């Protein structure tokens, strides 16, 4: 299985204080594609036919 | 802030071999989206939207099918379109606009320039 | 496909109140109600935003009018009017698959 | 070492070492997580609406361009922020 | 409290308390014996 996340979406950081460096989400640059996974089709057919026997 | 230079000489009987080009501005050209609105006499005038960088649309409305062909160039910071096989009930393409952020659905926060060019029967 | 609403080409006697409505182009809208904004133009100018983000007054225009919004059916309001206010106001709201407006105004002060 | 001429009964589902793998990972997880930074004061009320090209994607879902007030370094100063959160991280209470 | 053998101390009492949200307060109503309350030196 291959699984990816397209939007690399740079971050920022502020300070709660004293000494609590909080990280939070920044901003999108580029297109937007949601996360997904590819899978080999015929092999998934083959092992599913294998398990049902 | 900077308006958009346009160019239209659309005076051609119905073969739509007719290129129309947009321009650039002083703002950044990437990380936003654009659209296109024409001008009809008093009937709400067009709805043709476009994409961001590599976005997932090529035609925004129906009834433009096979005739729309919007493109975009990030390099020279200027897009253009081609409207092949032009029908009647059609004046010209007129305006360019910008989508912008911090809105909710969509908005046309700036307006480049409107260009009038009647197409039929010179 | 929509079915927009406007009463007519309007008029005003400079009396601070002018409410025009577009009730239901289509069905209702969800929790992120997403009804977009009203534009203006006059024959000597390109179109221009009035309101932004379905509720609140634009940074760039002075603070002298607003509009109401509730779910599907709503209208505008206005608050003391003057010379450059009489214009053409278009009503686009719907943002899912098409972008649409069919409504429109022609407003002019009464002599 | 291979064995010879030996049988033995075997039963899973009653083995004790599955719980000892269960108990220590729980004690490992919190112990690795405890002495780093705490945050109580974040969950403050907030108004929120979606992001603009969220409607311009295959993912027409939820991004929620969002903002709130947060206490700063000094106790008598507040600050304004702007951030993003998914729908599965936020819920409303039952005007913006 | 005045209607009992125990004519003593119940002190039906109330205050402000922070809620789960940091920008919201709330009103409560409760009871405390005088052996668990004492004043400072108007109500
Ligand atoms: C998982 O499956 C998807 C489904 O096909 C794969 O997506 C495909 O990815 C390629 C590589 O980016 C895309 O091709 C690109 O097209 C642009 C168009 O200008 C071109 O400039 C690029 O050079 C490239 O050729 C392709 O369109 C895309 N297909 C889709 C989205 O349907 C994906 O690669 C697979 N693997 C992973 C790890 O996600
Ligand atoms: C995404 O990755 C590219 C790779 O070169 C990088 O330049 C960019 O800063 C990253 N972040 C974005 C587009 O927000
Ligand atoms: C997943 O990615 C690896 C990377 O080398 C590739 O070899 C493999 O074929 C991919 N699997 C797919 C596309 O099912
Ligand atoms: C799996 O492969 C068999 C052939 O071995 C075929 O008959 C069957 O339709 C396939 N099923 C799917 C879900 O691809
Ligand atoms: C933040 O605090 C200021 C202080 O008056 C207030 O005006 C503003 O509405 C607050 N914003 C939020 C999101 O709480
Ligand atoms: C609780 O807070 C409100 C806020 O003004 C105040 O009016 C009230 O007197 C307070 N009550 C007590 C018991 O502190």
């Amino acid at each position: 299985i291959n699984c990816t996340r397209p939007n690399n979406n740079t971050v920022k950081s502020i300070r709660i204080g004293p000494g609590q460096a909080f990280y939070y989400f920044g901003d999108i640059i580029g297109d937007i594609r949601m996360a997904h996974c590819n899978v080999s089709k015929a092999t998934w057919n083959e092992t599913l036919g294998k398990v049902v026997k | 802030e900077v308006q958009l230079q346009e160019s239209g000489g659309d005076l051609v009987k119905p073969g739509g071999s007719l290129k129309l080009s947009c321009a650039a501005s002083g703002f950044t050209f990437s990380r936003y989206g654009m659209s296109w609105v024409r001008q009809t006499p008093d009937k709400r005038l067009e709805w043709v939207a476009t994409i961001s960088s590599g976005g997932s649309y090529t035609y925004y409305p129906d009834s433009v099918k096979g005739r729309f062909t919007i493109s975009r160039d990030n390099a020279k910071n200027t897009l253009y379109l081609q409207m092949s096989s032009l029908k009647s009930e059609d004046t010209a393409m007129y305006y360019c606009a910008r989508h912008g952020i911090t809105t909710v659905g969509v908005a046309m926060d700036y307006w480049g320039q409107g260009t009038y060019s009647h197409v039929s029967s010179a | 496909i929509v079915m927009t609403q406007s009463p007519a080409s309007l008029a005003v006697s400079l009396g601070q109140r002018a409410t025009i409505s577009c009730k239901a182009s289509q069905s209702v809208d969800y929790d992120g109600d997403s009804y977009m904004n009203w534009y203006q133009q006059k024959p000597g100018q390109p179109p221009k935003l009035l309101i932004y983000a379905a509720s609140n007054l634009e940074s760039g225009i002075p603070a002298r009018f607003s509009g109401s919004g509730s779910g599907t059916d709503f209208t505008l309001n206005i608050h003391p009017v003057e010379e450059e206010d009489a214009a053409t106001y278009y009503c686009q709201q719907s943002n899912e698959d098409p972008y649409t407006f069919g409504a429109g105004t022609k407003l002019e002060l009464k002599r | 070492i291979h064995l010879e001429n030996v049988t033995e009964e075997f039963n899973m589902w009653k083995n004790n070492m599955v719980e000892q793998m269960h108990e220590d990972i729980i004690s490992l997880w919190d112990q690795s997580l405890k002495p780093c930074v705490k945050l109580t004061p974040l969950c403050v009320t907030l108004q929120c609406t979606n992001y603009a090209p969220n409607l311009l994607s295959n993912m027409r879902g939820e991004l929620k361009q969002c903002s709130f007030n947060m206490t700063t370094e000094l106790r008598d100063k507040k600050q304004k922020v702007y951030s993003l959160f998914y729908r599965l991280d936020v819920v409303q209470i039952n005007s913006n």
